[PDB]
Order: structure tokens, then C-alpha cells, then sequence
């Protein structure tokens, strides 16, 4: 599994409220950080203008 | 729960957890066989655990009961989180005692200034990751419709309300969704969403349980 095969996917968030659901549904970012849910990673990328992708669902 | 305290043993006997591999949401026992939680907590398989205080070390009053039936509100809206509510039918009747018991639905909609108790195993840090072992409790008042709409313009439906502090520092957080907001012995709210946790002028938003009292009993009745 080389570079192209292992690429992350874009956080996709459906909710449009300038806020997130309070579920714990963790995702693992390409930065090695666990985000408590996909909405919070979307919010964080928007806020800080970053492009952290999802390596996989669950904690890192 | 950010800025809360360890719940006293026997103070939230109605608190449950929803589990899929881990602690992912809370819920409230509202009948010997039924839990109420958030629509966004829906999964096709859920194990309900009752009587937990410490979520990592068994204390001996825990009950582990798989969901027979998991019913997200049929008008749940993923874009707006309108009707962020869900019923779980336990595959067996909970055994009722001092550590496990039901909480009444609300007989009238939330009143501004009412003291509520919020509980859960969600994050304790507004920054980073601090998930506690010990169940967390928060005292927080119901906020006016005006402060709620000011905080979340055009995003508060008549099925939502605000509880907490405009000053920030105290709130529900990720992992608290589906958890209870109990005011004067009634489940007035379910933990739903907000703009982060414990941010200035961004109090938690809660599903207004009063508006679902008829759908809750009707749906329980039809599936008994």
C-alpha cells in the first residue's frame, strides 16, 4: 500500500448550523489526531483553513 | 460535560449509555423497557448500559441490555438537527432499584430560569480530549428564547432550546449527545448540538422533549 493507494478522504458534513452534533463518533485525521466526530473535523478545517483528511473511521 | 462535577452515587438513576464498540452517546430511562436519546446517536445495533457511575470499573449494579428496536424520529433532519430525538426499546425490562429508575416526561414546556441537571461521560475539555471515567453532572439554567436565537441565529427551531451560560466555561460536549436535561423532576431536554463546548455566547442546544410527549407514548404503545 504505497502513497496514492493510502490517500485520505475529505471530511463531508451534512449539518448547516455553525456548530456540531455532540455524539462521540471518532475519526482519525491524516495529521494523526483523533477528532471526536466528522462535523468537528469539518468545523476545524473551515475555522483554521486547514485540509486535514480522514485516514479512517475510529480513533488514530 | 465541561466545568461540571462527579455526580453523587444515586443522583441520576435514569442515566444510561449507548455503546457500539465504545461509549458514544447517553440516554434517559423513561419506562421500565424504553430509553430516550438523540436522533444523531442512531446506529443499527446498540447495547444500552444502565447503573454505570465509573464507565471503566464495574461497581456491580450495571445492567447490559441490547436494543430490540431503534427508532430515530421519522422527521429527523440531518441538515438542521430538527427532531433530534430517538426511542430505544430494551430487549428485556430494566430491573428497577435505587441505582436504576425512570424519569418523568415534562408536563409543560421549559421555563426560563428553571434549574436543570445535565449529565454524561462526554469531553470535559473545551480544548483537546479529556474523557472521564466518572459520570459528570452540571447545574445550568434554561435561557430565554431571545438569548437562544441571538446565540444561534435562524438555526433554533421550536423543537430546540438553550441551557447554560453566555459567559461560557460550562456546557455539554462531544459524547454527551442523547443525555438528559432534568429540571424539577422532568426530562425537559436531550443533549443535541452547539458551536463547540463552553464557548462564550454559544450555550448548548437541546431537543425540547415536551413537543414529543404524544409521539413518545404513541410509539411506545404501538411497539409494546
Amino acid at each position: 500500500p504505497g502513497y496514492l493507494d493510502s490517500l485520505g478522504r475529505e471530511a463531508k458534513c451534512y449539518s448547516e448550523l455553525n456548530g456540531c452534533t455532540k455524539i462521540y463518533d471518532p475519526v482519525c485525521g491524516t495529521d494523526g489526531n483523533t477528532y471526536p466526530n466528522e462535523c468537528v473535523l469539518c468545523f476545524e478545517n473551515r475555522k483554521r483553513q486547514t485540509s486535514i483528511l480522514i485516514q479512517k473511521s475510529g480513533p488514530c | 460535560i465541561v466545568g461540571g462535577y462527579n455526580c453523587e452515587e444515586n443522583s441520576v438513576p435514569y442515566q444510561v449509555s449507548l455503546n457500539s464498540g465504545y461509549h458514544f452517546c447517553g440516554g434517559s430511562l423513561i419506562n421500565e423497557q424504553w430509553v430516550v436519546s438523540a436522533g444523531h446517536c442512531y446506529k443499527s445495533r446498540i447495547q444500552v448500559r444502565l447503573g454505570e457511575h465509573n464507565i471503566e470499573v464495574l461497581e456491580g449494579n450495571e445492567q447490559f441490555i441490547n436494543a430490540a428496536k431503534i427508532i430515530r424520529h421519522p422527521q429527523y433532519d440531518r441538515k438542521t438537527l430538527n427532531n433530534d430525538i430517538m426511542l430505544i426499546k430494551l430487549s428485556s425490562r430494566a430491573v428497577i432499584n435505587a441505582r436504576v429508575s425512570t424519569i418523568s416526561l415534562p408536563t409543560a414546556p421549559p421555563a426560563t430560569g428553571t434549574k436543570c441537571l445535565i449529565s454524561g461521560w462526554g469531553n470535559t475539555a473545551s480544548s483537546g480530549a479529556d474523557y472521564p471515567d466518572e459520570l459528570q453532572c452540571l447545574d445550568a439554567p434554561v435561557l430565554s428564547q431571545a438569548k437562544c436565537e441571538a446565540s444561534y441565529p435562524g438555526k433554533i427551531t421550536s423543537n430546540m432550546f438553550c441551557v447554560g451560560f453566555l459567559e461560557g466555561g460550562k456546557d455539554s460536549c462531544q459524547g454527551d449527545a442523547g443525555g438528559p436535561v432534568v429540571c424539577n423532576g422532568q426530562l425537559q431536554g436531550v443533549v443535541s448540538w452547539g458551536d463547540g463546548c463552553a464557548q462564550k455566547n454559544k450555550p448548548g442546544v437541546y431537543t425540547k422533549v415536551y413537543n414529543y410527549v404524544k409521539w413518545i407514548k404513541n410509539t411506545i404503545a404501538a411497539n409494546s
